RNA sequence: CGUGAAAUUGUUGAAAGGGAAGGGCAUUUGAUCAGACAGGCCAGCAUCAGUUUUGGUGGCA
RNA sequence: GACGUAAGUCAAGGAUGCUGGCAUAAUGGUUAUAUGCCGCCCGUCUUGAAACACGGACCAAGGAGUCUAACGUCUAUGCGAGUGUUUGGGUGUAAAACCCAUACGCGUAAUGAAAGUGAACGUAGGUUGGGGCCUCGCAAGAGGUGCACAAUCGACCGAU
RNA sequence: UUAAUUGAACGUGGACAUUUGAAUGAAGAGCUUUUAGUGGGCCAUUUUUGGUAAGCAGAACUGGCGAUGCGGGAUGAACC
RNA sequence: AAGCGUGUUACCUAUACUCUACCGUCAGGGUUGAUAUGAUGCCCUGACGAGUAGGCAGGCGUGGAGGUCAGUGACGAAGC
């Protein structure tokens, strides 16, 4: 008998693969285990861990989100890397001209970078010309912005987003939302 | 893949600590003490005796 | 021609100067060893000689044996055995003696037998049952690189400083004996000499402080 | 049927001390209380204007708002299985400066000028607090203190 | 039927078993319940050093 | 335990400020061990002394050696013990060559005739009789008259085999 | 009246059986059965290694 | 690592060497039996079942978390400020597959009972952290940038 | 806020380094979503209420049985 | 005494302790310019293994469906 600090045989926990079934996936994995081990370079680690992320883990980025951060000072030449998607937005008039590596772009956010002047780059042509993540700026979307966010921690004045179908009057907005109906939450 | 034991398997015993040969040379761990040849004093012998 | 004379030639001269090194060390600790031992004999017989009494100092290293079973551990004593790692029954382990560990072997005293471990005990304890922790594992000690990779930074470089960071209890004890894995001794080979394990040492049973018994118990678990 | 209204059980908590009913003195209103400061909390039974609550009793936290005649106390409450905070508006009288935090400062300030004096020379010099060590050793003599002591005594009724 | 009323025990193992956790303290804890006029003042005082510093920075 | 040990065991309160070298108290403690002589002294200086083993140091421990091993001599002993019901002291006389062995055959008496754990026995004293007929129980006085001489009847033979083809005697 | 299971039953053969029978570990006995000679099976001694158990003896404090 | 000046050797990061019998029921497996020791009847409710608690004489076959509407979290996939071809139309090798307009749904705006009004002072803010990247450094470290996220103080929209 | 930069709170800038301010350990730490079963308990030591008492009824802390075989107490849920 | 009190040794044996092996689980690593093509692969290192209710994971079996083995079969499929 052994008196147990810990729980036995737990799982770390963490993806250690892609749940995808994905090959080019699989295939763009194999390149970064072998340069995260082969190399000491943390962007390479870093870039393999979000490999593996879930679909609401790796948000999308705007264009428009990048282009905020090559407003960065010293950071306008270098190249953004998404692990995710890259979406358009045409609330932003005037984009630069950059070099974006991302695992899918959507038509209108590669039409828009090229029209800049810049280049749309898949993580196999990063891992060639930044094999140690040289001048690269790892750029992640907003996981919390989710709306099945809203609804995490619901109770008496979280001020959370009630689980509901139907909204407007008559729906949740009576008794325990005002004190001229019993109280307010 | 296997651990040999020190204090037998005498190779083992050299790899680590390499004084274990001047040791077992100078035979230092049957060294004599030099005969000196103090004695107590009356009130300790007294004491010691004691009732 | 890869070169591999060059770098053969001076890694063995590299061993060599190393073990040179551990030579002259293991030479002036036996020197210490001795001078020591041989001081407090003859100065208890100057004591005794001018009417008075030498007190020897209080011991500054205890050794300590979990030989209670797993089962039916008060939360106390549980945490205590836990944070002085011993998690089961004959696990082994050394203990710098203050007054903030005393009070700690005064919570598991029905749970434990220790005392104070002489240096045969301890080189004996670490040359055959000694493992170092090395990235969460335990890693059998023998060869003296594996502990200067991990300990050399307090300058500790074989098996025999290892042990004298123990018996002399050095700035970097702390250091030296976490890196040791808790002992995992056997069963006593002629037994424990008593019927009953669960009383105190003085009261004819295996627990508490048998101070310079705990010796004879541990090398025969050892 | 079962009671446990805001202060049942506090018969002898919200005593007054023997001999030391009466008018607070004016020491306990001139102390200043800014935030951050660490106070403990016993309540006077004298005042019974902004009382804490009986569970509060003995417990030190941190003031968070100091007002005209209170301060706001902010003290960790186990409940469950976690802790909760929870902030107290206690007038003055049921507040206390903590001697732990005074001490504490005298501490940092001691280490200061022992570092600053050690920069002149003595690198490491063990700013760390140390466990009572076991003893040295030690030469006992028997100049005019000569051992004598008798066995144990026997038995007798005494009554 | 009768059964048993109230009993605390097991609860501080359940309590145990998933460590009683600390409150997890921040720098700049929320200002709830502080003086209004002070946390008005507060305000004004944090807008001047805002434009202090902007200004001593650019 | 093969046999009790005796120890000279010399403590003392710990030095102050206000009292350095404090008083010295000795006392003779039978024990199996070194241990167990020291929790004996601090237990009895528990009860004549404000001290304890906290408040206390042991200055010196040292084994007494029986001055002449090889010389029978009656010893008279003062034992203080708790019976169920009571504490009772009682004087006992125990003849054989050393102080420890009469200790040894005293608490072995003890526990034979009344009881009496060594837990519940207090040694008050022991002292050899230096004399004759300064000796007062009958059953260690029997044995001081002039050329005793006493046969042992009913010898009882110890056999290794499970079988005798003899039909033994138990002359001697 | 295709095949033609089990429960249950007859016959023949084997076996065991002093108030149930059936089961686990191990081996004896009987019956029965697979594979390999381009090393398969079972052992003996020697010199070693790992872990132990029981002796003899030497030197020191 | 040891030994040897070196050659090389060794008990030094896990057994080799020599020799014999048999090559088959001999070892082994399976099975029946015997012997030693052990073994209460399953299922179930229950604090507690071998229970003098219940169901069960036996055997075969049948025999119990399904589908659907709406939905929550998580995951995979497609496209992405959009998304959804399949009500319908076109077409077909004909209930398939292939193609498609206008709408409609959900999203892209909230808030108020409602009438209504309706989101940049600022590099879409400041402070504290913050992976990664950049610069300097043998390195440690230092400095710049700092996405997600966390805490917090503000600014904007609506209600009051 | 003070009679009054007097203070208050937040800060600009500068100085401090691994003995950075006790010991021990740390098994990775922190965090989130979601959902099962459960919501009859019982027993031992110690504290303890009602009761003459109970293998009674009711609380405290802990350890157990329930959910657990194994060696021992012949036998036995809880004892060792 | 093979009873009672006490003391000393020797000795017996748990699924516990020490060491070794094998299985599995968890963890930390190694391995690409032929890894001498199994990268959900191979390999190294360490630790761990009780379990009702319950959760999850990897598998085994059955009726039918798309694809493949140009699979088996009256020279005997299936069933028993
Ligand atoms: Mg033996
Ligand atoms: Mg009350
Ligand atoms: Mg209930
Ligand atoms: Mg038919
Ligand atoms: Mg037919
Ligand atoms: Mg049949
Ligand atoms: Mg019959
Ligand atoms: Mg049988
Ligand atoms: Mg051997
Ligand atoms: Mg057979
Ligand atoms: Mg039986
Ligand atoms: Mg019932
Ligand atoms: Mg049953
Ligand atoms: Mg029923
Ligand atoms: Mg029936
Ligand atoms: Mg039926
Ligand atoms: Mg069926
Ligand atoms: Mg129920
Ligand atoms: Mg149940
Ligand atoms: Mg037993
Ligand atoms: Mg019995
Ligand atoms: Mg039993
Ligand atoms: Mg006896
Ligand atoms: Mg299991
Ligand atoms: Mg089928
Ligand atoms: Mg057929």
């Amino acid at each position: 008998g052994i008196d147990h600090t810990s729980k036995q045989h737990k799982r770390s926990g963490h993806r250690t693969a892609p749940k995808s079934d994905n090959v080019y996936l699989k295939l763009l994995v194999k390149l970064y285990t072998f340069l995260a081990r082969r190399t000491d370079a943390p962007f390479n680690k870093v870039v393999l861990k979000a490999l593996f992320l879930s679909k609401i883990n790796r948000p999308p980025v705007s264009v428009s989100r990048i282009a905020r951060a090559l407003k960065q000072e010293g950071a306008a030449n270098k190249t953004v890397v998404v692990v995710g998607t890259v979406t358009d937005d045409a609330r932003i008039f005037e984009f630069p001209k950059t070099t974006v590596a991302a695992l899918r772009f959507t038509a209108g956010a590669r039409a828009k970078i090229v029209k800049a002047g810049g280049e749309c780059i898949t993580l196999d042509q990063l891992a060639v010309r930044a094999p140690k993540g040289q001048n690269t700026l790892i750029l992640r979307g907003p996981r919390n912005s989710r709306e099945a966010v809203r609804h995490f921690g619901m109770g008496p004045h979280k001020g959370k987003a009630p689980r509901i179908l139907s909204t407007g009057r008559k729906f949740e907005r009576a008794r325990g939302r005002r004190r001229s109906k019993g109280f307010k939450v | 893949v296997l651990k040999k034991n020190p204090l037998k398997n005498k190779q083992v015993l050299l790899r680590l600590n390499p004084y274990a040969k001047v040791f077992a040379a100078e035979k230092l761990g049957s060294k004599k003490a030099e005969k000196t040849g103090t004695k107590p004093a009356a009130v300790f012998t007294e004491t010691l005796k004691h009732d | 021609a890869e070169q591999v004379a060059a770098e053969r030639a001076a890694r063995k001269a590299a061993n060599k100067e190393k073990r040179a090194i551990i030579l002259e060390r293991n030479a002036a600790y036996q020197k210490e060893y001795e001078t020591a031992e041989r001081n407090i004999i003859q100065a208890k017989r100057d004591a005794k000689a001018a009417g008075s009494y030498y007190v020897e100092a209080q011991h500054k290293l205890v050794f300590v044996v979990r030989i209670k079973g797993i089962n039916k551990i008060p939360p106390k004593p549980r945490k205590v055995l836990q944070l002085l790692r011993l998690t089961r029954i004959n696990s082994g382990t050394f203990v710098k003696v203050t007054k903030a560990t005393l009070e700690l072997l005064k919570l598991i005293e029905p749970y434990v037998a220790y005392g104070y471990p002489s240096y045969s005990t301890i080189r004996q304890l670490v040359y055959k049952r000694g493992f170092g922790k090395i990235n969460k594992q335990r890693v059998p000690l023998s060869d003296n690189a594996i502990i200067e990779a991990n300990l050399g930074k307090y300058g500790i470089l074989s098996i025999d400083d290892l042990i004298h960071e123990i018996i002399t209890v050095g700035p970097h004890f702390k250091q030296a004996n976490n890196f040791l894995w808790p002992f995992k001794l056997s069963n006593p080979s002629g037994g424990w000499g008593v019927p009953r394990k669960f009383k105190h040492f003085i009261q004819g049973g295996s627990f508490g402080n048998r101070e310079e018994f705990i010796n004879k118990l541990v090398k025969s678990m050892n | 049927g079962k009671s446990h209204g805001y202060r049942s059980r506090t018969r002898y908590m919200f005593q007054r001390d023997f001999r030391k009913h009466g008018a607070v003195h004016l020491s306990t209103y001139l102390k200043v209380y800014k935030v951050g400061d660490i106070v403990d909390i016993k309540a006077n039974g004298s005042i019974q204007k902004g009382m804490p609550h009986k569970f509060y009793q003995g417990k030190t936290g941190v003031v968070y708002n100091v007002t005209k005649s209170s301060v706001g106390v902010i003290i960790n409450k186990m409940v469950g299985n976690r802790y909760l905070e929870k902030r107290l508006n206690l007038r003055v009288e049921h507040i206390k400066h903590s001697k732990c935090r005074q001490e504490f400062l005298e501490r940092v300030k001691a280490n200061a000028a022992k570092r600053a004096e050690a920069k002149a020379q003595g690198v490491a010099v063990q700013l760390k607090r140390q466990p009572a060590q076991p003893r040295e050793s030690r030469i006992v003599s028997t100049e005019g203190n000569v051992p004598q002591t008798l066995a144990p005594v026997p038995y007798e009724t005494f009554i | 039927a009768k059964s048993k009323n109230h009993t605390a025990h097991n609860q501080t193992r359940k309590a145990h078993r998933n460590g009683i956790k600390k409150p997890k303290t921040y720098k700049y804890p929320s200002l709830k319940g502080v003086d209004p006029k002070f946390r008005r003042n507060h305000k004004h005082a944090l807008h001047g050093t805002a434009k202090a510093l902007a200004a001593a920075k650019k | 335990m093969a046999h009790f040990k005796e120890y000279q065991v010399i403590g003392r309160r710990l030095p102050t400020e206000s009292v350095p070298e404090p008083k010295l108290f000795r006392m003779r403690i039978f024990a199996s061990n070194e241990v167990i002589a020291k929790s004996r002294y601090w237990y009895f200086l528990q009860k004549l002394h404000k001290v304890k083993k906290a408040s206390g140091e042991i200055v010196s421990i040292n084994q007494i050696n029986e001055a002449h091993p090889t010389k029978v001599k009656n010893f008279g002993v003062w034992v203080r013990y708790d019976s169920r019901s009571g504490t009772h002291n009682m004087y006992k006389e125990i003849r054989d060559v050393s102080r420890v062995a009469a200790v040894e055959t005293l608490y072995q008496d003890m526990a034979a005739r009344h009881r009496a754990r060594f837990r519940s026995i207090h040694i008050l004293k022991v002292a050899e009789i230096e004399k004759t007929a300064d000796v007062k129980r009958q059953y260690v006085k029997q044995f001081l008259t002039k050329d005793l001489k006493f046969p042992l009847p009913h010898r009882v033979q110890k056999s290794t085999k499970t079988f005798s083809y003899k039909r033994p005697s138990t002359f001697y």
